């Protein structure tokens, strides 16, 4: 029995053009604990994004916060790709602000 | 401080 | 208020990459604290909130040595559960344990709490007695009959009535500016059309701690729980939490919904409505 994780994509702050913020990458709910979580700037993965340590909620799945710095633009996108034993194909979950 | 635990 | 200390231990195996890889992590609350991770390339318990780093070498170095020992005791758990459980060498598989304490506003010992799991699933738990333990399954009870014929769980029982409950008043008056502050949520409520005649309201909570918080959308003053949607309450990474919830309302109904607030960093409770 395993279970597939959520994931929610968003920002530190609220987001303002321009201006320096944290962009986030919440997965849970998921076991087992291995996972594989990118965070995307226009398709590309950023280098040295950071991780929580690993815990559990009090169902026992897991959670892990993903994060980094960036300056959200009008025109850039960013997006999350996360990868589990329960998913055929990475899923992608874009950043939208209002979110 | 944590606990030593026993085994299962 | 109440309070609670609580480690969180995560073993996993991995055949053909090495011994089981252990994580112990542990809170206060919702604070994070200290960590261990038996892949680090020096394992060693380690500060992860500003007001542990006070602690002298003795504490870390005892903790660390814990952590090592509990590492190899989780090492030898997995191959006993595997037996228990008929397994091959071939898969891996999760052993997870959460313990600790929780305590009232005067510090006093509320209740006690050893709980494990095996692959997700609940393995066995120390009752709240401090003094019993609940197997799930036959597998369960050969650990069960284990830790009765050692009497575990009186060593538990010392443990939460003991080191847990004072450590924990300890970490609480160290760290007492934050743990000890409950910050309000800044809140406010959108609006966005979904068609001619559907809008949809999100009510927004930003900003807060500790992250246990009820928002709630009123229709005409009652509840509408079935229709509204809660995203999980999610950490911002700067210790606090973000949540919303979201109804999908006819055009012109708008003020008929009410958004309502509630988390202890507030004076009072919040009743918003969308202003456009």
């Amino acid at each position: 029995i395993q279970r597939t994780p959520k994931i929610q994509v968003y920002s530190r702050h609220p987001a303002e053009n321009g201006k320096s913020n944290f962009l986030n990458c919440y997965v849970s709910g998921f076991h087992p604990s291995d996972i594989e979580v990118d965070l995307l700037k226009n398709g590309e993965r950023i280098e040295k994004v950071e991780h929580s340590d690993l815990s559990f909620s009090k169902d026992w799945s897991f959670y892990l916060l993903y994060y980094t710095e960036f300056t959200p633009t009008e025109k850039d996108e960013y997006a999350c790709r996360v990868n589990h034993v329960t998913l055929s194909q990475p899923k992608i979950v874009k950043w939208d602000r209002d979110m | 401080s944590e606990l030593e635990i026993k085994r299962y | 208020g109440s309070h609670s200390m609580r480690y969180f231990h995560t073993s996993v195996s991995r055949p053909g990459r090495g011994e089981p890889r252990f994580i112990s992590v542990g809170y206060v609350d919702g604070t994070q604290f200290v960590r261990f991770d038996s892949d680090a390339a020096s394992p060693r318990t380690e500060p992860r909130a500003p007001w542990i780093e006070q602690e002298g070498p003795e504490y870390w170095d005892r903790n660390t040595q814990i952590s090592k020992t509990n590492t190899q005791t989780y090492r030898e758990s997995l191959r006993n559960l595997r037996g228990y459980y008929n397994q091959s060498e071939a898969g891996s598989h999760t052993l997870q344990r959460m313990y600790g304490c929780d305590v009232g506003p005067d510090g006093r010992l509320l209740r006690g709490h050893d709980q494990s799991a095996y692959d997700g699933k609940d393995y066995i738990a120390l009752n709240e007695d401090l003094s019993s333990w609940t197997a799930a399954d036959t597998a369960a009870q050969i650990t069960q009959r284990k830790w009765e014929a050692a009497r575990v769980a009186e060593q538990l029982r010392a443990y939460l009535e003991g080191t847990c409950v004072e450590w924990l008043r300890r970490h609480l008056e160290n760290g007492k500016e934050t743990l000890q502050r409950a910050d309000p949520p800044k809140t406010h409520v959108t609006h966005h059309p979904i068609s001619d005649h559907e809008a949809t309201l999100r009510c927004w909570a930003l900003g807060f701690y500790p992250a246990e918080i009820t928002l709630t959308w009123q229709r005409d003053g009652e509840d509408q729980t079935q229709d509204t949607e809660l995203v999980e309450t999610r950490p911002a990474g700067d210790r606090t939490f973000q949540k919303w919830a979201a109804v999908v309302v006819p055009s012109g109904e708008e003020q008929r919904y009410t958004c309502h607030v509630q988390h202890e960093g507030l004076p009072k409770p919040l009743t918003l409505r969308w202003e456009p």
